[PDB]
């Protein structure tokens, strides 16, 4: 079950390889069988899915064998299993994609409660370890709130998404 | 239980053999189809002597065909010389999973030259014979009742499309839906008109006549669906514009014409917005042209709607297809369903009936 | 002369007796010339194969003979089944599909069988 | 086909004696393409015609032999006289008339011939 | 006795297929004789193959023959491509005795001043075919001819269209000669061949004691087939269309009718003939009639030699009187092609060898 | 034998038939073998009658398988046997004619004898029935001695002349 | 069309090479400068060639069945081999000598090699 | 027992046809086929003679052939030679001659027309009748392939050490020939095919005098004379007969430049070879042309449809121890060394310049001077030569697969 996270608006990679070398028809099906993406011919048709304007592929390489899928402006339900099916195998590929921020825009002090917002998504065993190079080495799940706010406590560092041994790395929006 | 070896018994068998294409070229125009038809088509037949075949079945697979293939390749020769790109970039990008790579562009001549597709007949060489079964109830696979060897197929026109075929073969019996696997999404619906369906494009669809196949076509998808969960015609899907829109060459101007208001009914005249764009995407090869911009000329353009292309979605009620397209294969699929290459064998094997020694 | 085609899909022992005798302006000349060349190719082409297979035939021990028997084995494994029902209700075309896993299996038997029967005979 | 009739008028011993051995600017390119197919259209027919006769004569067992014995014997019931007044006193030419009213029995025996032979062989 | 097969004993049967046209078209002339000579014939081969036959006898019937069915109808067809007539009516008069009006339909075509030139012709038989030849010179038309001989292709015959005189072809070998289906029966024609030609000259008269002479010998071979007794008359020709009243032919421009009074006014115990070219004439090739264009200005000159001659004896009740009035173009094609007959091979056989 | 009957002067149709609808050569004789008119081809030739100049044949009609005779202007001695040479045929056809004319045109009184004239063809035997409108139906030889003259002796007669069960309407010239 | 054949490998070596051969050989017109006519021309060559080569075949298998052979391959002969001509090793001239130089010292006297070949057939005719 | 099937070649003679790609320099010859096929053969060494192969003399009769079929095409001009008056008109040469038709002026050559009793006629046009130049035919050399008909091969050697005869490596049969330009070219070849980087030398007979030596080039050199003449031509009727006209500006001899370092270094590769040929201590000598009849003395060359005869001794003359060359033109013919008719070209109008690149060479040994001296005088005369240097690798075979071989048989 090979899995990646993106970082919730950028745009991520996933790839399903077909040594065949012959840049034939392929298509993209989710775990509801809907059409999302693929080749008819020379050309790319997207499936009738809510991520029509959000994925894309890139053509240039369907020549060589690969052929991708490139979704941008990620989001917290586009967190699904892919398949595809270049002649016959069903080569799947795990999705989960969620990302972490802020809340607490200007209403901070010395002293103050900061608050953090995680997308948990639905059917996942995921632990968050997002750190900071500056010292912040912080456990927690949805909310970072710590007592005092030191030069130790800002930063991004890389975070840990810890899903089946992978790690990931995206920003966290602190600076002192 | 001895084996003998009888000699001279009917024998037929698949095989994949090159083709020689015997085009009417005129060879007194300008146009680039007819010169390029002249340069490496034959003439056609003088009398084409089919030899029909009763109590004969023979399994027909439209689907896995050689003609379309070869016809594939020759039309690609035909676009790549006729219609030259004087603005073609193509990436050669190359290889070292990830690498940068790269794209070339190519200067032609570039004239203005109306593009009329004269039938391009396909003849097997000496040899072989092509097989094609023309029972009117034809599903795509499966034994057909009646087949007959002839060495000419029809006259096909080379036509480029989406979404909309034109100018090609028409049903005789009904309006005929065929899929290579139509139980599962992702394969493409390939429709035969009976009567033709009559377009006008200038710089409108006649209705009541567009309505009645469309009438026809949910019938015959009841037919092969429950009578159920009631298809109705929907939006194109999106991606790649040429294939969401109904795009076609005549003239020697691309013209996509939306078709989204056609495909906006639910079963249970109108005017086309056509367009012109400089930059398209070759069906033949990944890569985009650019062309010269359109001649001034108001350009005239009528062509019958003969078959339409759809793709089926998953579900968990009624049933919406999606207008398809860009696949070329598919569309002289559409044409060339009813046709088969064969190789004669005389030789045979034996039942035991002997002893000799 | 040729007898390239004949009964269509029938008992094929009925179609084992068929063949013995089965068969053994000009506008513009530019669409002559190029297409009866075809034609003649076809001809001379079915000839060429005619002659390859009386070869091949001969080869096996039994050249010119239509229906030739020889000493070699039908082997189980060729799809072994009721000679009679074969015989009744099974056509070339549809029997082709059957051996043809085997065809060249029974070819090199046959040879190496002739090869044998021809050096016995010599020595 | 028409060196063979040389041999007519001749007793029909001496005629199968030699049956044993017989043959052991646009001016130039119309010239080149029509005239060449239409001489080469004739010559593809002498040899299928050539290819059809030794066929038949294959079927009977006597492949590619001009002289051979079947092991049918003679139809004796209808009106037939001795062998040695066959061969001498007639010539080929008129033999042909002797067997004319024989011409079913022609047709019999010419097929006749190949079912002893091919009689033999499956048994 | 045991059958025994042998392959290639010569043996033949009569019998008619369709005979291939051989002629040595150059192909770069621009008249139509030509043109069709190329369009529809091959070369000659530059080795025709006649093997002699010995002690052989087989039965040639000319008048039966249906080879010159098929040259015939080839000859139609060249006249079909060549001289096409720009005025042609061709009865229908479609029948459910004149019942009606029978309009002739009034096909109108391009009226080009082609030049008409006849040029040799052979026909060979197909690959399979024999054509057999009877060398005889005594050969009275019907019966058995003691010496044959086969070559695959005839003797060139130029095609040429005449009434009341054969023409550029076909001579004599060694006398001159008298064939006739039935020479009693005054409906069949009779075909006289000429042993040495009379040369004529039509321009714009055919040289006198030599006509005399070749019509002397022809009275002799009357007479051998005759009692010697009912002298021999020659007359004003019998009476009907001009074409078959007097000599028709063409040359080159147009076809002309010549008064041939003249030429046969004798009775046997320079001639000059008076000759009209019209454009109106009754199509030999089917029944109907054809206007064509005014001949060309230029002087047209043509010199031809009358190898044949067809007569018609007067009916009987005395003497006897032969009027010329052969229009049936397949007599004319009898004349030349006399002596070849269309055979096939079958080379097989059953003998008696006793194993 | 058929026969048929003209009238001194008028056109006859003489038939043959062609079992093959195919204008093969043909000749017309006469019962002295004499040729008349014969098919050449496609052309038309005359022999050497007393008809030459008389003899016709509608040339049209020889594709469809007719081949007529005509005769215009018929004179008694020309009444003889005419016959086909199709084929192999010897179909034999019979031409007979005789008129029936007046002597005295005009000279005549009311009850003065009248004589008729019948150029009868030597060598037959006519059956002289003369359908005459008074009523009486004469039976007499070549003349016909008309006893009286009455206002009702106008209009054409039709001497319907029977040889053999031949019959033919005729219209001789008696006017008052 | 069999006399269609590129091979001359087993000259040098033993002539069975050449057995094998033989037994496994047992089992566009641009116009742009009127190519179309050339094309018709060249394939009138190339199918000229076709038919001379199917003619010459049957010319050679006449031939081979007037002697005992009637297109067997491999054919078989009682006539002595050699020891009256070409009295060389057979060793050496089945597996060092080349076949053309071998056709060569044959031809030699090839004829009357053929004519005897001839008169071995015809004795093996009516042998009865 | 007999081996049917095996692959026997029996060298034979065949008529091999034309493939070019009005002027009868390029008559209607069937085009050159589209794929000629080649197919090569491993382990064949194909013995040859160039010299007395059967290719060759089937060649030289194809090639005599086919000029005279070339030849006749143009018209003639018998009946026009008559008594001429003629006055003379670096020497010009050039005479201006009339004949009186009812007189004409035209202008002709000292070359071509010699004295007869001031009074001038042609040479040999009373003996020979003197046949006129077409002006629409050009005398051009294209490519010219040789096939073979159907039933015959033709024999390629791909060796660079053949020298044309004896045992070749490598051979391959091809369908037609590659493309052979005929060229007129007398002790020298023009734009003939350019040869292997080692020079070759070859002889019928090495020590025979008799037997010419011909030697091709590594690389070839430049070739180029021009003839700056601006001449007309003129419409004199014999029916309109056409000869010259008069002549605008000055007449130049075809001075013709060659660069000098690559034409030494090229016969000095030669006399390198012809020092292996026949002894490296021997000392070898060139020197100018032997003489004789006055064409086979001269280099004889066409451009243009006018021929140039260079007599440029200086050139062949190269005396050794082991720039621009003035050139004569004629109007006079004697091509193929025919005695029959002489053909007569007349001048092309505007100058004629001719680029081509030497390809090889033709000399002829003195008699032996042994050992002292070789030299080597250019040799030629004979049109054998010329067709014979370009197709030195080409022969004709024939297959007779009816091997018979003494194997041990019994069977019955
Ligand atoms: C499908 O089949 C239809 C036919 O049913 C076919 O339509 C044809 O298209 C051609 C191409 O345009 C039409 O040809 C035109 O003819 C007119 C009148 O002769 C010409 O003037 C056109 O050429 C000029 O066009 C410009 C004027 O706007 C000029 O400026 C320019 O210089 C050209 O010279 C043009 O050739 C033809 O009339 C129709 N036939 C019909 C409509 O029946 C169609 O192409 C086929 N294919 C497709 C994909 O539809
Ligand atoms: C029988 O055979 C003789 C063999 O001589 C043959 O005679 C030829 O007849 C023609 C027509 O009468 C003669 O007339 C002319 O000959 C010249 C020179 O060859 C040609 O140029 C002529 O052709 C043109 O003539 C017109 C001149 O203005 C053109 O307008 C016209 O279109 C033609 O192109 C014409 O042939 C001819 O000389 C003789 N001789 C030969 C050798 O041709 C005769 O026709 C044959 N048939 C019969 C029924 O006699
Ligand atoms: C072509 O026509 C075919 C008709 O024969 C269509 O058949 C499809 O076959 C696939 C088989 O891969 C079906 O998918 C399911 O496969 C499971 C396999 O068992 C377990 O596997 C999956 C995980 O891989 C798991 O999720 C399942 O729940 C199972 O635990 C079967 O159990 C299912 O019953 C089913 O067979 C497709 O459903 C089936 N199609 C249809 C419409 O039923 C094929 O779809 C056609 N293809 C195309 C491109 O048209
Ligand atoms: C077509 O008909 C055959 C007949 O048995 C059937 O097997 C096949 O599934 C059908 N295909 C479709 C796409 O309906
Ligand atoms: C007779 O005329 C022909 C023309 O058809 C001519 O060739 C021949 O020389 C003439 N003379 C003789 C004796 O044949
Ligand atoms: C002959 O022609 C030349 C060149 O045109 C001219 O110079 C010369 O004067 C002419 N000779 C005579 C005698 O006119």
């Amino acid at each position: 079950k090979k899995v990646v996270l993106g970082k919730k608006g950028d745009t991520v990679e996933l790839t399903c390889t077909a040594s065949q070398k012959k840049s034939i028809q392929f298509h993209w099906k989710n775990s509801n069988q809907i059409k999302i993406l693929g080749n008819q011919g020379s050309f790319l048709t997207k499936g009738p899915s809510k991520l029509n304007d959000r994925a894309d592929s890139r053509r240039s390489l369907w020549d060589q064998g690969n052929f991708p899928l490139i979704i941008k402006n990620l989001k917290i339900e586009d967190s699904d299993t892919y398949i595809c099916e270049v002649e016959d195998q069903k080569e799947e590929v795990q999705l989960l994609v969620f990302g972490l921020t802020a809340n607490s825009d200007t209403h901070l002090l010395q002293g103050q409660s900061l608050t953090l917002t995680l997308e948990s998504p639905p059917g996942s065993s995921p632990s968050v370890q997002c750190r900071s190079p500056r010292g912040k080495n912080i456990q927690g799940g949805k909310t970072l709130s710590v007592s005092q706010l030191e030069l130790q406590d800002s930063g991004t560092w890389t975070c840990t998404v810890l899903q089946n041994q992978k790690k990931v790395e995206f920003k966290i929006d602190i600076v002192v | 239980l001895w084996v003998t070896v009888y000699y001279g018994v009917p024998v037929w068998k698949d095989a994949e053999t090159t083709l020689f294409c015997a085009s009417d070229a005129k060879a007194y125009e300008t146009e680039k189809h007819n010169v390029w038809a002249t340069h490496a088509c034959v003439p056609t037949d003088p009398n084409p002597q089919e030899i029909h075949l009763e109590n004969v079945t023979e399994e027909f697979n439209m689907w896995k065909n050689n003609m379309v293939e070869q016809m594939h390749t020759d039309i690609i020769s035909l676009w790549d010389q006729s219609l030259k790109p004087c603005v073609k970039l193509t990436p050669l990008c190359v290889t070292l999973r990830l690498i940068n790579c790269n794209t070339s562009a190519i200067t032609q001549a570039c004239p203005k030259v109306s593009f009329e597709p004269i039938p391009i007949h396909y003849c097997a060489p000496a040899g072989f014979a092509i097989l094609k079964c023309k029972d009117k109830k034809f599903n795509g696979t499966g034994p057909c009742p009646s087949v007959s060897t002839v060495q000419c197929t029809h006259g096909i026109k080379p036509v480029v499309s989406t979404q909309l075929l034109l100018n090609g073969s028409l049903a005789e019996e009904e309006v005929m839906i065929r899929s290579e696997n139509i139980t599962n999404n992702a394969k493409n619906i390939l429709v035969q008109f009976n009567t033709p369906v009559q377009i006008n494009c200038t710089r409108n669809v006649s209705k009541a006549t567009w309505n009645e196949t469309l009438g026809k076509v949910v019938k015959q998808l009841r037919k092969h669906f429950g009578n159920n969960t009631i298809i109705r015609f929907a939006n194109s899907s999106g991606g790649d514009l040429e294939v969401t829109t109904h795009s076609f060459n005549c003239g020697g101007e691309f013209f996509y014409c939306n078709t989204s208001g056609l495909f906006n009914s639910t079963w249970i005249s109108i005017t086309l917005p056509c367009r012109i764009k400089q930059i398209i995407n070759m069906w033949q090869r990944i890569g985009q042209a650019m062309y010269a911009p359109p001649i001034q000329g108001v350009i005239r353009c009528v062509s019958n709607i003969t078959g339409l292309i759809l793709t089926r979605d998953g579900g968990s009620t009624t049933e919406t297809f999606r207008p398809g397209g860009g696949d070329m294969r598919d569309n002289w699929r559409s044409e060339l369903y009813k046709y088969k290459v064969v190789k004669i064998e005389p030789l045979g094997v034996a039942p035991t009936r002997c002893k000799r020694r | 002369f040729l007898g390239f085609l004949g009964a269509a899909g029938s008992t094929m022992g009925a179609a084992s007796m068929t063949l013995t005798v089965q068969a053994r302006a000009q506008q513009h000349l530019l669409k002559l010339t190029v297409w009866g060349i075809k034609q003649l190719q076809a001809r001379v082409l079915a000839v060429e194969r005619y002659l390859r297979d009386q070869q091949l035939l001969g080869i096996w021990g039994c050249s010119g003979k239509l229906i030739c028997c020889t000493n070699v084995p039908w082997n189980s494994s060729w799809s072994n089944r009721n000679l009679s029902e074969i015989w009744d209700n099974m056509t070339w075309l549809q029997w082709d599909k059957e051996i043809s896993n085997y065809t060249q299996i029974i070819y090199g038997l046959l040879e190496e069988s002739q090869n044998q029967q021809e050096k016995n005979e010599q020595d």
